[PDB]
């Protein structure tokens, strides 16, 4: 009798292709916040698919903070 | 490399009877693994936690060894409280299943050991009748996703009702639809019927969140009818 | 057909080396990129634009690729086979499908119709570019309604599936907001006295409609059992009337007013 | 006055740590950021995060600074001097020149809310800036995007800022003012569109009786040439636009002469 | 190290004689530095150059010491042929000017010696004067900046009618505008009169890219003119 | 006899704190169009100015590529 909504763990990251280290790099700069009681980080479904767009991006160039032209974006739409 | 790599999925039972794996199989021990988790209801101070081995998503078909309840939930609306209900496999292979909670920290622990364990006559059994139902297994998962989707039309009926009392007449759609689930689920409607009332209830919460006030156009005092069929 | 010219795509001239064609197609992928342009007509152009830097990219390739239409005639495929690493070439346009050939898309387009159309739907011979599709789209439909029909859309293995949102084309009296028909009822003073019958234009034809006496400006009418019928009901068309004065009278007329535009004066 | 939210400002608890304030503020200074935000607020939020951010940086000046606010009393500096290199600290709040004190102007872009009224005369005025004083005048006749720069009047520093004070055409309730026309609905009863009456028309240039020609028909607009909207290119005038109503008051003496019309239009 | 550095800063008069300084003071031996500059009108065939000498931003009391023709430059709309004008002070110093025509291969290009090297005293007096001057320079650099702004907005009025024609009135308008320019350059108007007449011009050219015909609202057939005065 | 429209050469650069080696990386990349000919090159003025902010934006974070935060950003004014 417990919904499931909750949050993602990093396990389904391999699914989307995501790496660690680069969710690590993304988080300690801001891109997205995670829930760290009591344990991992853990996002909402479309928290993983703002990266998923971010890593895509980088398949050209070029470093990390993507996100920038990401967040104007997302305010651009 | 070691041995006693796991042969069952293990995962919590939802919704609609519908798994959700926590560990999947050929993965390896000790491991300690969890999620956050959420409530059904207003103001639910406890919820049931039903452990699941196999690998079809139907908890009926399934076999389960542990079946409790977790009280002691502080009362917060559905979806904030989140349960951490955590699958520790220790050296020895015994599932310490703990329920924690993020809000105060009441637990309850459950320790299922590995005389469990089947061996690969009834591995292949599970494993080949799976994979030999799989062609209505699929059809039996979109029943459930579909079903699990009306429950969500219902949940979001319920949320925002209680956060939003909009149009009466809105509220009475949201009623007999609502009806109309609790005579649907308990006495399932086919697939057809199912998306033609979750995909119904999503314009209706649509035109439930409207917003303002029935803006017909520049907000007039009253109207008429029109003698539209000819007449004179 | 003819070979589109990759350079007037890219913006580089005929005879542009390999440093202006690095310079446009890192510059217009920049801007066509998928995840950076989200529009209809971005995707094509940018399987366009790879593919005409799968091509354009080596001075090897540029003898043997680069050198389509400048010889007499289409020079057959060099031996020792292609070297396309990587790049995604599996779903090129089709010049590349006529040279040599080597998950079907959720392709996104657009069905310009009028009121009418798309209250009646029915079937149509809808027009995708280039490849041949008919589908029906059900009555009552409105804005943003995804037609998704299965092995329906761009070609792929499997198949993908079609993304058809409604145009609704403005009709040239007919002005629909929303779910609400501002189309204006021109009409007589004399009905604000005794309330007479007007040959309305709505979405369900000429029809004859008439009004309480003594109604002012600016009034709006429901039309409840003639409205527009949809996916949740049947919407009302709340047309707002308008006095306009008879352009055309007589000498009679003018006898008969003229005792009325004296209280007019006076009141 | 009080301490404004720093962590508030950034979006994080009272007790959070170093981490936390970097990927708020890697955030805010993302969004807040000028280039990227090309609008009048993005300034002053702008330094205000990163003002947040240089009391936030590292461990011993956060014990030095961050208990502030915490203190019951403000304390009296350290001892030994500051650090605050790296950052332009010049432009600090308020709460920064009451703490320490030490700190080209900016050209301070606000906006005027001005009625076709108000926009129509100008005259002197009391603008009204974030915190400090100013007075401008607006000239009669202002349009949209007016650059009324007024040099040594707009932000503090060293040369003083100029002002950039961007008119907001408010609209008028019953005045709708689209470039330099006015599609004021005239409205009028129909015996107008027989003779040609006056009406009690209310333009910008006050209440005026309107003349009109006969057998009018509704929709038609009239324009107003020599009691237009004069502006800098000229009087541009006002095309209102005439419309058919009804007298809501009737005699009885109206239904006794209105039924032959009546029967006329039953006719015809 | 290696003396001989360049004393003077070299470069071109440009329209109502306003220095552009090509080698700059203080330019290593050897140099070569150019730029393009472009032309005026439609269908222009002669090119003057006037090399100046000097820092201060008036012509007529700057010092010229070359004023040849290069000729040839294709009838044209003005702007597009780029006319490249080299100052080369070579490794013995001499100032080559150099004029090419990118089209076809016109090329003037005259030198001017070393022998226009001066001595420190007239460095110094001309340093120091137009530092004495500076305090006017600045203000007869506003005078002259304005009026390359009413230049350009004479040319913009230029190639626009020549590229687009507007209302009748509004081409009234700005050859009204064309006149006074003719009137009051020669015989300059002070520095207001300019200010208020460029920014009447430019909404002149505001008011004649509206695009389309003359839309007054709707655009109806006939207008009348209202009769605001009291009557009756 | 000449107007003072022209472009921009390459004394130009420094006077807006550009480091000519970026001038060339973003050439080479293709944010903004050169004129070779006939030796050096030529530019526009918002052409440095479009840099400008390009280059304010470098003075946190990231590499090469802020040009897709500008290119859109232009597109979306």
């Amino acid at each position: 009798m417990l919904a499931r909504s909750g949050w993602l763990s990093l396990e389904a990251l391999s699914e989307y292709g995501l790496s660690l280290a680069a969710v690590r790099a993304y988080v300690e700069i801001g891109f997205v916040e995670p829930l760290e009681v009591g344990g991992a980080w853990y996002f909402r479904e479309e928290d993983l698919l703002r990266m998923a767009k971010a890593e895509r991006i980088r398949k050209d160039l070029g470093a990390n903070l993507i996100g920038a032209a990401l967040v104007v974006e997302i305010l651009e739409r | 490399v070691l041995l006693d790599v796991t042969p069952l999925s293990l995962g919590v039972e939802t919704k609609g009877g519908v798994m959700t794996v926590l560990i999947p199989r050929n993965t390896t021990i000790p491991t300690r693994k969890c999620e956050i988790f959420t409530t059904a209801e207003h103001n639910q101070t406890a919820v049931e936690i039903h452990v699941l081995q196999g690998e079809r998503p139907m908890a009926q078909d399934n076999k389960s060894l542990g079946r409790f309840r977790l009280e002691g939930i502080p009362p917060m609306p559905a979806g904030v409280p989140q349960i951490e209900v955590c699958f520790d496999i220790d050296a020895n292979g015994i599932l310490h299943v703990t329920a924690k909670e993020r809000s105060t920290g009441r637990e309850a622990s459950i320790t299922i050991q590995n005389t469990t364990t089947l061996s690969e006559e009834e591995i292949q059994r599970i494993i080949e009748e799976a994979k030999r139902h799989a062609e209505e297994d699929r059809r039996r998962r979109e029943h459930a996703e579909l079903k699990n989707a009306l429950d969500s039309a219902r949940v979001q009926a319920e949320r925002v009702l209680q956060e939003r009392q909009g149009a009466p007449e809105a509220r009475a759609r949201l009623e007999a639809a609502i009806g109309k689930a609790k005579e649907l689920v308990e006495r399932d409607a086919p697939d057809p019927e199912l998306k033609a009332a979750t995909e119904e209830l999503l314009k209706a919460v649509e035109e439930y969140e409207k917003g303002a006030q029935a803006a017909s156009g520049k907000g007039p005092d009253d109207v008429i009818d029109a003698d539209y069929k000819p007449a004179d | 057909a003819a070979k589109k010219d990759y350079y007037a795509i890219l913006g580089v001239p005929r005879n542009a080396t390999q440093e202006e064609i690095k310079r446009a197609y890192k510059r217009l992928a920049r801007q066509y990129h998928p995840d950076v342009n989200k529009s209809p007509e971005a995707e094509e152009k940018f399987k366009e634009i790879n593919e005409a830097y799968a091509v354009l990219s080596d001075p090897e390739k540029r003898r043997i690729y680069d050198t389509y239409g400048t010889t007499e005639a289409p020079p057959p495929p060099p031996p020792g086979g292609y070297d396309f690493s990587g790049f995604d070439v599996e779903d090129f346009s089709e010049f590349f499908q006529e040279l040599f050939g080597p998950k079907g898309r959720d392709l996104r387009a657009e069905l310009p119709l009028t009121l009418e159309e798309a209250f009646h739907g029915g079937e149509r011979v809808v027009e995708v570019a280039g490849r041949r599709v008919s589908v029906r789209i059900p009555p009552g439909v409105r804005e943003g309604s995804v037609i998704r029909v299965p092995g329906m859309g761009g070609q792929g293995n499997p198949p993908g599936d079609l993304l058809l949102v409604v145009r609704l084309l403005p009709h040239p009296v007919f002005r629909l907001e929303g779910q609400d028909l501002y189309a204006t009822l021109d009409v007589p003073a004399p009905i604000a006295v005794v309330g007479g019958k007007v040959r309305a234009m709505t979405l369900e034809g000429p029809v004859e409609v008439a009004v309480p006496p003594r109604t002012q400006a600016g009034r709006k009418l429901r039309l409840k059992g003639k409205g527009f019928p949809g996916p949740a009901g049947r919407g009302d068309l709340y047309l707002e009337v308008r006095i306009t004065i008879p352009e055309r009278l007589t000498p009679e007329e003018e006898a008969l007013w003229k005792k009325l535009a004296e209280a007019y004066y006076a009141r």
